[PDB]
């Protein structure tokens, strides 16, 4: 039933949060990524994960 | 900093231990093209043995 011919890719998954989760936690939002030792800010390209 | 480098087939070798890490003076560089850090977050280096 889930699984599809032209492949189930919309599925996503939420691995690379920076802080730590709490047990019983909604966490859904945009969850920008900003890591290195620089100012990711969304659009540079080096660390944009 | 070294006058002379290796070759891409003769790539060389150095092992160096038994020190202090001093992972602050590989960023004396600023046109470094490429900083990858796969495996170890590339701030997370100093606390490790």
């Amino acid at each position: 039933l889930d699984s599809k011919p032209s492949g189930n890719y919309n599925y996503l998954y939420r691995l690379f949060r920076k802080s730590k989760l709490k047990p019983f936690e909604r966490d859904i939002s945009t969850e920008i990524y900003q890591a290195g030792n620089k100012p990711c800010n969304g659009v540079a390209g080096p660390n944009c994960y | 900093n070294a006058t002379t480098f290796a070759s891409v087939y003769a790539w060389n070798r150095k092992r160096i231990s038994n020190c202090v890490a001093d992972y602050s003076v590989i960023y004396n560089f600023a046109p470094f093209f490429a900083f990858k850090c796969y495996g170890v977050s590339p701030t997370k280096l100093n606390d490790l043995c």
